[PDB]
Formats: structure tokens, sequence, C-alpha cells
């Protein structure tokens, strides 16, 4: 019982554990996008403008 | 001759009997401890892993 529960519960916990990790790391990238988006849009509105 | 084979013939399948029993009895115990010292090692390795 310990021995396999413990083996699928590390292997999910490392599981969610990535996923944490690449679910911030797009909050991140999603944050640089965003001020990607701005300026490029604002810059491009002059020129539209 | 036959009568007191025969009786020398069941005591000691007798005792080889009960100790074959006590042997088996021992085993099952082993095997118990050595369950024991394998779920710590089912631990660690759990951790590990």
């Amino acid at each position: 019982a310990v021995e396999s529960t413990g083996n699928a519960k590390a292997e999910a916990e490392s599981r969610a554990e990535a996923a944490r990790i690449e679910g911030e790391g797009s909050v991140l990238q999603a944050k640089l996008k965003a001020q990607a988006l701005a300026i490029e849009t604002e810059a491009e509105l002059e020129r539209v403008k | 001759t036959n009568s007191q084979e025969a009786a020398a013939k069941h005591e000691a399948q007798r005792l080889e009997q009960e100790a074959r029993g006590r042997l088996e009895r021992q085993k099952i115990l082993d095997q118990s401890e050595a369950e024991k010292a394998r779920k710590e090692l089912l631990e660690l390795e759990a951790m590990s892993m």
C-alpha cells in the first residue's frame, strides 16, 4: 500500500509540480506578450493614424 | 519385524511432519520480518523515486 500509493503520489505530484512551473512561466510569458502587443499596436497606431 | 518397522516408520514420519511444520512456520516468520525491512526499503525507494 505505502509503496504503490507512494509511487503514484510522487508521480502525480511531480506532474503537478511541473505543471505549476510551466503555468507560471506561461503567466510571465503572457506578460511579455502583453507588452509586445502593447508597444507594437501602439507604434503601429501612429502609422495607421 | 514388520510391526516394529511400521512403528518406527510412523514415528519418524510424524516427527518429520512436526519438524517440517516448525521450519515452515519459521519460514513464514522470516518472510514477515523480511517483509518489514522490504517495506522500509519501499519507503526510501518511494521518496527517492
